[PDB]
């Protein structure tokens, strides 16, 4: 059989962000089909270690999401992203936090 | 253990209805197979019930589950020589192993209609004066004596039919003397 | 209690 | 009120020496509350849910069990799958399967469900008479023939009929206090300056459980339909959840516009605006 | 199909025995089951995959193998006494509530001497010339003795083709001593099919004895299994 689901992510806080503050970054990865997915979280383009990883689950359209996240002290200068390997895309995909979204 | 089957054995009559009964230890258990099985040949399916109904008919076979009381039981209409075999009933669980019961050995034997007792001498023509004693066409009540004595054996009843009306009871005698005759060893 | 499958595909 | 039970499972099988990987989660309306994954060093169900801890020890060791089956099931089903497609060996495929009831608040069943996916894709279904199968490609016309044949449909009706619904029920009894627990939006509205004289207003919403909610904007009391932008239900991480939802409107006209927020938790919806 | 090799085995005591299962049902669970006197189907051990087994209710004493998905073997490194039952095979699809598919049966006995196993002497006596004549009818009564272990089937061959109306055998074999079993059948024909001199009627028992994997010396016949038969014509006399 087959059908691919191309993943869909967001990447955003757990708190409203304030510089200087210790805070959770996510990346919610979902819509991805088949389950074999390698997610990063970056700082300033720098794999963070600390990554933990939700349960995998699916949704009744049988794609499957989970939830990354990290400790992070946001502040006025660094950038934060989540970086995604699927089968779904040709190239990775990287999406930037951006603290109005 | 938990399907208890009984008894080991039963006899009923040629087109008798048969009942056989097991009870369960586990409530849960909600299938319920049987199992027949003929001399030198192995068990095959024969009904099964789930737990969400009370019978399953197939030709003269019913089965009937009652979960009330934990029982299982087998139903056999117009019970015939070919139904003699070995039933077992058996439970499990979702998809548990099946736990099998004992089984009951069930042996479907003719009322005999008109019986005529007699006993008979035969004799084997390649030996030199070897004999035994024929005993037939005596009734299904009559119990079969057993050997009072070594060197001399007395086999059980055997039914057999000729099936072109000729139904008949049979057992045999052999010794090893000139001092036994047939007449006497049969009662 | 989740479901026992009978036979496979 | 209505409720449902749910069992979504997962078998993945994996081109090296490695068994499938089998997953099951149970889910009590919309609510994971057990899970089973073979990858766990002691593979057995765990209660995911707190009211799930008035089971006994035999609870657990016996879907453990059926677990265990299952994962068998799904292997043998995933090698003749392979077969049936023509797949080479030495890659990854994926088997899925969504099991349950909906009932009403009269406790009758109002659908069972018993459906597969390989490789994403529906591959058979039970039809809502809990009798006949829906196959969905040549494949599946195969395991259908052989599902007829075997009369596996009356073993899920069984199933669904009767094991789903009553432990619906005791699990509805068990959870109730929690499955009923709301947490309620906090709600605010930023203002961002992309512009040729336009911003984004951006209502946000924070914190909710469940995810279930409603934001809508407003200008002179009509909502605002196509000219809004949405963001998918997120989980904040906490068992919490966030949304959001902007307007672009001309720079001087913000405080026209008004965002108001539904969700149960609520004593009422939140109607908010720009507070400069 | 599930065939299980050999029918019967006759071993000795501390001997090493296989059981061996073949099913062509392309089914990945496979059982051995023990049955005793006729009751009882005890699972020793079964398998859900080529190359792994896993214990029953009852494996002591027992080893199982899964070479391949088709064959399934039972191990009894150190034959005892105490293992002397049948044994069934089964197949099904993934177990649980799928449907077991069995073999025929393998009957094994195991003795302290193989030096006991004897095939027996198989006698056909002639009907008597009253009950021809008070009855209109003719009982044949074959008699099987002096066979030691008990696996003997014993069929009935009229103008070279089995019957079985007008047959009752034995169920069990009568023990006449510590190494020595009897079997008796009987056969009722017509007194004018047995008046008939061109029917031709033999009793066959088959003896389940060695096989030849078993070496025997020089001295005296090996007890191998064996057809061993007595015949009879019809005559007008």
């Amino acid at each position: 059989m087959g059908i691919q689901k191309t993943p869909q992510i967001q990447v955003y806080s757990r708190h409203p962000p304030e510089n200087g503050k210790p805070n959770i970054l996510n990346c919610y990865v979902t819509q991805f089909h088949p389950p074999h997915i390698e997610i990063q979280m970056l700082k300033n383009g720098k794999k963070i270690p600390k990554v933990e990883m939700s349960d995998m689950s699916f949704s009744k359209d049988w794609s499957f999401y989970i939830l990354a996240h990290t400790e992070f002290t946001p502040t006025e200068t660094d950038t934060y992203a989540c970086r995604v390997k699927h089968d779904s895309m040709a190239e990775p995909k990287t999406v930037y936090w951006d603290r109005d979204m | 253990q938990q399907v208890r089957q009984s008894p080991q054995s039963l006899t009923v009559w040629e087109g008798g209805t048969t009942v056989l009964t097991c009870s369960y230890e586990d409530s849960t258990f909600n299938y319920f197979p049987w199992y027949q099985q003929f001399p030198g040949e192995g068990p095959a399916l024969l009904i099964s019930i789930l737990s969400v109904s009370d019978k399953k008919e197939d030709g003269r076979f019913t089965t009937f589950f009652n979960k009330r009381e934990k029982k299982l039981s087998l139903h056999i209409i117009d019970s015939q020589p070919g139904d003699s075999a070995t039933y077992f009933c058996a439970a499990l669980y979702g998809n548990e192993k099946i736990t099998f019961g004992a089984g009951t050995k069930l042996t479907i034997k003719p009322n005999i209609q008109n019986p005529e007792p007699a006993v008979y001498q035969l004799k084997d023509p390649r030996s030199q004066d070897s004999t035994l004693c024929l005993f037939t066409d005596f009734d299904s009540q009559i119990n079969v004596p057993k050997t009072m004595e070594s060197g001399t054996f007395i086999t059980d009843k055997c039914v057999l039919d000729m099936k072109a009306d000729s139904k008949s009871n049979g057992a045999i005698a052999w010794s090893n003397q000139t001092s036994f005759t047939c007449q006497d060893i049969f009662k | 209690k989740a479901v026992a499958n009978f036979a496979t595909m | 009120g209505p409720h449902s039970m749910r069992y979504f499972e997962t078998a993945v099988s994996r081109p090296g020496l490695e068994e499938p990987r089998y997953i099951s989660v149970g889910y009590v309306d919309n609510k994971e509350f057990v899970r089973f994954d073979s990858d766990a060093e002691n593979p057995r169900y765990e209660p995911r849910a707190p009211w799930m801890e008035q089971e006994g020890p035999e609870y657990w060791e016996r879907e453990t069990q059926k677990a265990k089956g299952q994962e068998q099931w799904f292997r043998v089903s995933l090698r003749n799958l392979l077969g049936y497609y023509n797949q080479s060996a030495g890659g990854s495929h994926t088997l899925q399967q969504m099991s349950g009831c909906d009932l009403g608040s009269d406790w009758r069943l109002l659908r069972g469900y018993l459906q597969f996916a390989y490789e994403g894709r529906d591959y058979i279904a039970l039809n809502e008479d809990l009798k006949t199968w829906t196959a969905a490609d040549m494949a599946a016309q195969i395991t259908r023939r052989k599902w007829e044949q075997s009369g596996a449909a009356e073993h899920y009706k069984a199933y669904l009929e009767g094991e789903c619904v009553e432990w619906l029920h005791r699990y509805l009894k068990n959870g109730n206090a929690t499955l009923l627990r709301t947490d309620s939006p906090k709600a605010h509205v930023t203002h961002h300056p992309r512009s040729k004289g336009e911003v984004t207003l951006r209502c946000w919403a924070l914190g909710f459980y469940p995810a279930d909610i409603t934001l809508t904007w407003q200008l002179n009391g009509e909502e605002l339909t196509q000219d809004m932008e949405l963001v998918e239900t997120r989980p904040a991480g906490d068992g919490t959840f966030q949304k959001w939802a902007s307007v672009v409107v001309p720079l001087g006209k913000e405080q026209n516009y008004t965002c108001r927020v539904y969700h149960e938790g609520l004593p009422e919806p939140l109607t908010l605006r720009w507070e400069p | 199909a599930v065939t299980q090799s050999p029918r019967s085995k006759v071993a000795v005591t501390g001997g090493k025995v296989t059981l061996s299962c073949h099913q062509t049902n392309n089914h990945d669970y496979m059982y051995w089951y023990r049955q005793d006197t006729g009751h009882g189907l005890r699972l020793i051990h079964y398998s859900y995959v080529a190359d792994s087994t896993e214990k029953g209710d009852i494996p002591d004493g027992y080893k199982a193998s899964r070479p391949s998905q088709e064959n399934f073997s039972l191990i009894l490194e150190l034959a005892s006494l105490s293992q002397t039952a049948v044994y069934f095979c089964a197949s099904s699809d993934a177990g649980g509530r799928n449907t077991l598919y069995f073999g025929a049966g393998t009957r094994l006995s195991v003795l302290e001497d193989l030096r006991n196993v004897t095939p027996p002497k198989v006698s056909l006596f002639e009907p008597s010339k009253a009950e021809i004549a008070n009855k209109q009818k003719a009982t044949l009564v074959c008699l099987a003795r002096g066979f030691f272990p008990d696996h003997v089937e014993l069929s009935w061959w009229v103008n070279g083709k089995e019957v079985h109306s007008g047959v009752c055998t034995d169920p069990q074999a009568y023990k006449e001593s510590n190494y020595s079993y009897s079997l008796s059948s009987r056969l009722r024909v017509s007194a004018t099919f047995w008046h008939n001199p061109r029917n031709h009627f033999r009793c066959q028992v088959q003896f389940h004895g060695l096989s030849e994997e078993d070496k025997w010396p020089e001295g005296s016949p090996k007890p191998v299994t064996q057809n061993i038969s007595a015949e009879a014509w019809g005559r007008a006399d």
